[PDB]
RNA sequence: AGGGGAUCGAAGACGAUCAGAUACCGUCGUAGUCUUAACCAUAAACUAUGCCGAUUAGGGAUCGGACGGCGUUUAUUUUUGACCCGUUCGGCACCUUACGAUAAAUCAAAAUGUUUGGGCUCCUGGGGGAGUAUGGUCGCAAGGCUGAAACUUAAAGAAAUUG
């Protein structure tokens, strides 16, 4: 469930980078 | 002789005080691999050591310590109480540091405990009972030196030298005579035929 | 943030710059116990995170839930490494988890596919590896084709500069962890085989560490 | 070493165990250097000069490595009568 | 009534760096701690002093390991230059005679080496 | 699994062996499976023999000792605390305790 | 492992396979027909 | 019992190469065998050997100098057209530069490269690289 | 089907316990337990590990045969027998180790397998229905061997870790 800090992380990237509408 | 004159004998001297240490006699218990430095097993009884073959083995160790650019990259270590006295005794006369009593295991792999150390060789008077010791230095690449008996495990020994190892006279003349050598291939001694100035026997154990 | 010290004789060494590059290194197989070495002879090393899971513990009140990442680098050009590290938060993981993948970085061995003509782009021989009841093996390939693999292993042989290969995978390959230490130990092992190009006899020379004298 | 046009394109070139002739793999730890110095006509040690021998870890481990040692020094004409076939 | 870490790690110390300055008489003791420590509690140092008075009493009577002062190092090290003047491995003068005892076996030992001179006494071995 | 790797039982290089009766319960089991304590002992307590002794008409006298097997099933042999239950490691060893010689 | 392995032993390989074959269970319901004959549609797609 | 004695030989061989001896020995010895080690020897996989003369079959001592990885026998042999002979150096060769995969023909036992250059095909028996 | 029938004891009859006790506990007790002449052919019939052949590591015990040796013991005594030391062939087993193997427990085989081929026979393919129905065959009977389908379901199961 960790999900809550892929806002603003911006110290790594993943792989499918979420679009926001 | 490629590589080795004949001034590297033994002599008469050298043998006499070997025979008078008992340090031709072995255990009941024999090592296959030890097979080769056997002269013949005594009708009911120990084996034999064969000392001719020892003084060779030994002057190939003392030939590997000068290499070492800086002595204290040699380290010396000792648990039983017989060799505590020689190892100190070796690390003074010439350059190299000592390890007597407990090891404190992780000295060679963890690098925040206070002694921590970094040598390029190491010298073990006791293959079984240092098994620690032998044990942390297949870690980071060091040879190993060691005296041996006729039952031991040979494991990560890449020299060995056939000897009592369990006398207490043997283990301490032993140290002695690989201090001498050392000093003879340095410029300390100057001459091989002049004799040295320290006795033997201070090289030993002391009750108290 | 500030200057590091160096802790062991080698790194110090490396401080100084007496060593010319990381194959020396590599050369002697030398232990490396600070990361401040890597990124010091490699620049530009990409890194990029393969997932976090939790774990769980019974214990008398509930459960203790705790998370474990797993990260894999490499610069495109022959060096890869992957660490594992789990802890009580997710971002402490992560950052821990590249710290260990820097100190485990390898070189990969690179051949041809028939006739050479430079730059070589496949593996030399067909190696394969086994962690814990997976199997991956790698088949040379010919120019033109791409990597033909999962998307898991596809993006490790990428990062190692592989560029054409055939691949092959046995057991529960849904085992995500057990999946990519496989592949790794796959590769390490292609300069372990000895072709018939590598008989002839090298000269052995003294390790920097017996020959420099250290700083105090 | 492999080749191109004549040039060298590994990244480089590993060294060999000299008792059994495998390849020294990187990250192979266990794996020792011994090096023996070469002394003079009167017995002192030349400083410089000095015979390199490789051992891998697979031999240390079996516990073979001292008759290595001794057959490779024999040859090299270091020791005498200490080694043999029998 | 056990004493902890700290009382005793405090003793520790205060022993080595002033052996003679304090003695086996308690009163004493408690003023000596006093001036060269510091301490926020006349209950905690009244303990400090009871102990190493008792570290102290049997000081007295052979040496403790974990302890270390200057004065019994300096002694250590004066007795391990000790050296008779008859060496144990010299028999020449030991023995009602120079030659020692050797067994048969090993004179052959001798005899392929070429040491042929060492006088030596050979006796048969065997119990079965 | 195989909680033993001699199944409990020391029977290997045979087929079958004759069942004994337990001393207790009077069950059936293979020898080789029972536990055997062999025990010597005295015909009186040590606190008795004096009375015995002076009471004699022999002068001096010592009284006979007495000579029993018994061998129990497993199931009464840890009711009755002969043996105890060990660690998964202490399992395979089997000396003998050392009786103690000098009873403080 | 215990197969035959010889030069002529393809007569065995080949009756072996057969045999063994119906204990597979997708197989099994395709050669007996029983969607052709218990199934409430005849085999078809629409009824 | 024994119904292969190519199969012991190659597979005694393998067992001590991989625990590092020098030494081998082979107790019977055949003209297939031999036939086998002097293809080995010609591209360097191995030294000298020589067979001892018992008046039964006779042995083998071959010395070895690493440089060998694995040799093993085909059990069923195969009859190989000269058109498939691809197929082969697909599956039991590590790699397309080197290896080498032995046949017998009617132009005696060689390797799969000169029989290529012979144009002339038969059976195959086993290989080594 | 005959002979025999001491002891234990399916069935059965009583005494206690218990809310109940057609059981566990106690006193009796038939078939059986033994043997001769014929049937039956199943067991956790287990090392849950098929048979022949090759190679791979150290050790000390033990049973049968042969060979070598220093002594003790002993006899109408020597040679033989008993004890001691070493080598070797064939067995029931064990300890340490892992270069190896496995999911693991563990294994000198369960190793020489993704770098896969020494020869041969039998058996298994998610869990239930089911070793059931039916046909055939053997048996005095009890039963043995061979052996389905309709229908139903998203999990059963193995080794280990923390509570
Ligand atoms: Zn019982």
């Amino acid at each position: 469930e960790g999900e809550a800090e892929l806002k603003d992380e911006q110290a790594a990237e993943e792989i499918a980078q979420t679009e926001k509408k | 002789p490629a590589n080795l004159p004949s001034i590297f004998n033994p002599t008469s001297a050298d043998i006499e005080q070997l025979l008078a240490a008992q340090c031709h006699i072995g255990s009941k218990n024999l090592n296959v691999h030890m097979q080769p430095y056997v002269w013949k097993t005594r009708a009911d009884g120990v084996n034999i050591i064969n000392l001719g073959k020892t003084w060779e083995k030994l002057v190939l160790a003392a030939r590997i310590i000068v290499a070492i650019d800086n002595p204290s990259d040699v380290c010396v270590i000792s648990s039983r109480p017989f060799g505590q006295r020689a190892v100190l005794k070796f690390a003074a006369h010439t350059g190299a540091q000592a390890i007597a009593g407990r090891f404190t295991p992780g000295s060679f792999t963890n690098y925040i405990t206070r002694s921590f150390k970094e040598p390029r060789l190491i010298v073990v008077t006791d293959p079984r009972t240092d098994a620690q010791a032998i044990k942390e230095a297949s870690y980071v690449n060091i040879p190993v030196i060691a005296l041996c008996d006729t039952d031991s495990p040979l494991e990560y020994v890449d020299v060995a030298i056939p000897t009592n190892n369990k006398g207490r006279h043997s283990v301490g003349l032993i140290w002695w005579m690989l201090a001498r050598e050392v000093l003879r291939l340095r410029g300390t001694i100057y001459n091989r035929e002049t004799p040295w100035d320290v006795m033997p026997d201070l090289y030993f154990y002391r009750d108290p | 943030e500030k200057e590091w010290q160096p802790v062991t004789k080698l790194g110090r060494l490396v401080k100084a710059g007496k060593i010319k590059s990381m194959e020396e290194i590599y050369l002697h197989s030398l232990p490396i116990k600070e990361y401040q070495i890597v990124d010091y002879f490699l620049p530009k090393l990409k890194d990029e995170v393969m997932k976090i899971k939790p774990v769980q513990k019974q214990t008398r009140a509930g459960q203790r839930t705790r998370f474990k990442a797993i990260v894999l680098i490499g610069d495109s050009d022959g060096h890869v490494g992957l660490g594992i590290k789990t802890s009580k938060e997710v971002a402490t993981a992560i950052r821990a988890a590249i710290i260990i993948a820097k100190l485990s970085v390898i070189p990969v061995r690179r051949g041809y596919w028939g006739a050479n003509l430079g730059r070589p782009h496949s593996l030399p021989v067909k190696q394969s590896g086994k962690c814990g009841s997976v199997t991956v093996r790698l088949i040379p390939a010919p120019r033109g084709t791409s990597l033909v693999a999962s998307p898991a292993v596809k993006r490790l042989l990428q990062l190692a500069g592989i560029e054409d290969a055939y691949t092959s995978s046995s057991g529960s390959t849904k085992t995500l962890e057990n999946t990519l230490k496989a592949t790794f130990a796959a590769v390490a092992n292609t300069y372990g085989f000895l072709t018939p190009n590598l008989w002839k006899e090298t000269k052995l020379i003294r390790s920097p560490l017996e020959e420099y004298a250290d700083t105090l | 070493m492999e080749n191109d046009r004549g040039e060298i394109v590994d990244l480089y070139v590993p060294r060999k165990c000299s008792a059994t002739g495998r390849i020294i793999k990187a990250k192979d730890h266990g794996s020792c250097q011994i090096t023996i110095a070469k002394v003079d006509e009167n017995g002192r040690a030349i400083q410089g000069e000095n015979i390199i021998y490789a051992f891998s870890g697979f031999v240390r481990a079996m516990g073979e490595s001292d008759d290595a040692l001794n057959r490779l020094a024999q040859r090299d004409g270091l020791l005498k009568n200490v080694w043999s076939a029998q | 009534r056990v004493r902890t870490k700290t009382v005793k790690k405090s003793a520790k110390v205060i022993i080595e760096k002033y052996y003679p300055r304090l003695t086996l008489d308690f009163e004493t003791n408690k003023r000596v701690c006093d001036e060269i420590a510091v301490i926020s509690s006349k209950r905690l140092r009244n303990k400090i002093a009871g102990y190493t008075t008792h570290l102290m009493k049997r000081i007295q009577r052979g040496p403790v390991r974990g302890i270390s002062f200057k004065l019994q190092e300096e002694e250590r090290e004066r007795k391990d230059q000790y050296v008779p003047e008859v060496s144990a491995l010299d028999f020449h003068q030991n023995s009602e005679t120079g030659m020692l005892d050797i067994d048969q076996e090993t004179k052959d030992l001798l005899k392929h080496l070429g040491f042929d001179s060492i006088p030596v006494n050979v006796i048969p071995v065997t119990q079965s | 699994v195989k909680k033993r790797k001699n199944n409990g039982r020391n029977k290997k290089g045979r087929g079958h062996v004759k069942p004994i009766r337990c001393s207790n319960c009077a069950r059936c089991t293979p020898k080789d499976k029972a536990i055997k304590r062999f025990t010597i002992r005295n015909m009186v307590e040590s606190a008795a023999i004096r009375d015995i002794s002076d009471a004699s008409v022999f002068a001096e006298y010592t009284v006979p000792k007495m000579y029993l097997k018994l061998q129990y099933c497993v199931s009464c042999a840890i009711h009755g605390k002969i043996v105890r239950v060990r660690s998964r490691e202490g399992r395979r060893n089997r000396a003998p305790p050392p009786r103690v010689r000098y009873n403080k | 492992g215990g197969k035959p392995r010889g030069l002529n032993a393809a007569r065995k390989l080949r009756n072996n396979r057969r045999e063994q074959r119906w204990a597979d269970l997708q197989y099994k319901k395709r050669a007996l027909g029983t969607a052709y004959k218990s199934s409430p549609f005849g085999g078809s797609s629409h009824a | 019992v024994r119904t292969s004695v190519l199969h012991d030989a190659l597979n005694s061989i393998n067992n001590a190469e991989k625990m590092g001896k020098r030494q081998v020995m082979i107790r019977p010895s055949s003209k297939v065998i031999v036939k086998f080690l002097q293809v080995m020897q010609r591209h360097g996989y191995i030294g000298e050997f020589e067979e001892v003369d018992n008046h039964r079959s006779g042995k083998i001592v071959v010395q070895l100098n690493g440089r060998l990885n694995k040799c093993g026998v085909i059990s069923p042999r195969y009859n190989v057209r000269l058109a498939e002979l691809e197929k082969w150096v697909t599956k039991l060769l590590p790699a397309r530069q080197f290896g080498y995969v032995i046949l017998t023909t009617s132009a005696g036992i060689m390797d799969h490269e000169e029989a290529r250059r012979k144009h002339v095909a038969g059976k195959i028996i086993g290989f080594f690289y």
